[PDB]
């Protein structure tokens, strides 16, 4: 741990990138976080919501 | 069946032909609740309760 603090900035920025990714995978207060589903599931007027 | 002894039947391991019950018409309300009306239910299926 001699080389924390460029320890601790490549993991704040691995952090980031996972919560993003996280994040992505979100159902966002829809029915599924999965968009083809979204449009395989509803007819094109209902799904755009 | 009548309404409170609701009849419950699993529709499993077999492939479906979703389109005769669009095209029949004869059906006075085809609602569909999370699933599409427009014909578009023509997916895979874990679990179909009739």
């Amino acid at each position: 741990s001699a080389l924390g603090k460029l320890q601790d900035v490549v993991n704040q920025n691995a952090q980031a990138l996972n919560t993003l990714v996280k994040q992505l995978s979100s159902n966002f207060g829809a029915i599924s976080s999965v968009l083809n589903d979204i449009l395989s599931r509803l007819d094109p007027p209902e799904a755009e919501v | 069946a009548s309404v409170y002894a609701w009849n419950r039947k699993r529709i499993s391991n077999c492939v479906a032909d979703y389109s005769v019950l669009y095209n029949s018409a004869s059906f006075s309300t085809f609602k569909c609740y999370g699933v599409s009306p427009t014909k578009l239910n023509d997916l895979c299926f874990t679990n179909v309760y009739a």
